[PDB]
């Protein structure tokens, strides 16, 4: 599995961004896929996870209602729709595969990672 | 351009040391036959495979398993010569050997600085994987019997610490029936045949999922099973509902 995130950048508080995580192989569709984010200096915090099929999802409390994780296995891609962004959402966002399928909130359990994409939320 | 007659190998265009295709040979000075197996030459031990090619490694002679070493490993030894190698482990690729005081590799059970190892009698190589030894089941890693739950030909067995059940040897699989096992911070459940169960199970009114590869209960958070996400508690119990 090779993963590539795109779609980040600079955005005003209250605004939106859709992140994409694309893989290169169909085997991607066998595994659950999560977003993690890392603020500078801090540790990789869990954002959302989606099952291999796309029917089952789970979100961190801080993003519940604002973010939506989805997938299109035909395009071997996972999406994170981020609405009503807040200053606190600023971070590098990584998508990751967990081929063991165990303990989905824990970044250490994930064996494949993208390079990350920067999201920066401004003011006003 | 060489020929093999009645399982005996000869080369033309020959006697003694011959480098052919990069690989090393010794054709007997009298019979011109390519040396196979353990071979003494000028009071120096060498070893050749059945095809005549000289080997670096650990192979059995009349005095036991010897180390046939690369050039300049001990003293000024010639490439392939057996060498003095005393009271220590040898690491060759992913194989482990223990060499005694007479420079021979240990075979069978041996205690080295208070720790017990098993080296395969036919190779002297540290045991790995499931093994039956005098009717006792063991699961080895790097010559060491492991403690835990491991998959053998008849499913997952409990390879236990010494004297867990009627003086079992350390790492020996034991009888362990119809009950939970709490071991490595991990949870298992054992059926009537002393094998760990896998898959979905209902036990005392609670649902569990025991991972097929390890037999450990899914526990401590979110898991994907069958394409969907479940939460499993600290005790391995599936929470209500599906995400």
């Amino acid at each position: 599995v090779k993963l590539e995130e795109s779609g980040g950048g600079l955005v005003q508080a209250g605004g939106s961004l859709r992140l994409s995580c694309a893989a290169s192989e169909r085997t991607f569709s066998r595994y659950p896929v999560a977003w993690f984010r890392q603020a500078p200096g801090a540790e990789r915090e869990f954002v959302a996870v989606i099952s291999s099929t796309g029917t089952s999802t789970y979100y961190a409390d801080s993003v519940k209602g604002r973010f939506t994780i989805s997938r299109d296995n035909a395009k071997v891609t996972v999406y994170l729709q981020m609405n009503n962004l807040k200053r606190e959402d600023t971070a590098v966002y990584f998508c990751a595969v967990n081929s063991q399928r165990t303990r989905l909130q824990d970044p250490n359990e994930y064996d494949y990672w993208g390079q990350g994409t920067q999201v920066t939320v401004s003011s006003h | 351009g060489m020929r093999t007659i009645d399982g005996k190998k000869y080369y033309f265009n020959a006697t003694g040391w011959q480098t052919i295709d990069g690989k090393k040979y010794y054709f007997n000075t009298n019979t011109s036959i390519a040396s196979t197996g353990y071979t003494i030459i000028n009071d120096k031990h060498f070893y050749f495979n059945t095809d005549g090619i000289m080997q670096i490694g650990v192979f059995k002679g009349p005095d036991g398993f010897e180390y046939f070493a690369p050039a300049n490993t001990d003293a000024n030894n010639i490439e392939g010569q057996a060498i003095r190698y005393q009271n220590r482990f040898l690491y060759l690729h992913d194989n482990i050997y223990y060499f005694g005081n007479n420079s021979k590799a240990a075979t069978g059970w041996v205690t080295i600085d208070g720790r017990r190892y098993y080296f395969e009698p036919n190779t002297a190589i540290g045991a790995n994987g499931y093994k039956i030894i005098d009717n006792k089941n063991f699961y080895f890693r790097n010559g060491l019997p492991q403690i835990g739950v491991f998959k053998g030909p008849n499913g997952f067995e409990y390879f236990a610490p010494a004297n867990t059940d009627a003086n079992n040897i350390d790492g020996q699989a034991i009888r362990y029936q119809n009950r939970f096992l709490h071991l490595l911070g991990n949870i298992y459940y054992f059926g009537n045949n002393s094998k760990a169960v896998t898959g979905w199970q209902t036990i005392n009114g609670n649902m569990y999922y025991f991972m097929p590869d390890t037999a450990m209960a899914a526990a401590g958070g979110l898991f994907e099973i069958d394409g969907v996400i479940y939460f499993f508690g600290v005790d391995g119990v599936k929470a209500p509902g599906i995400y």
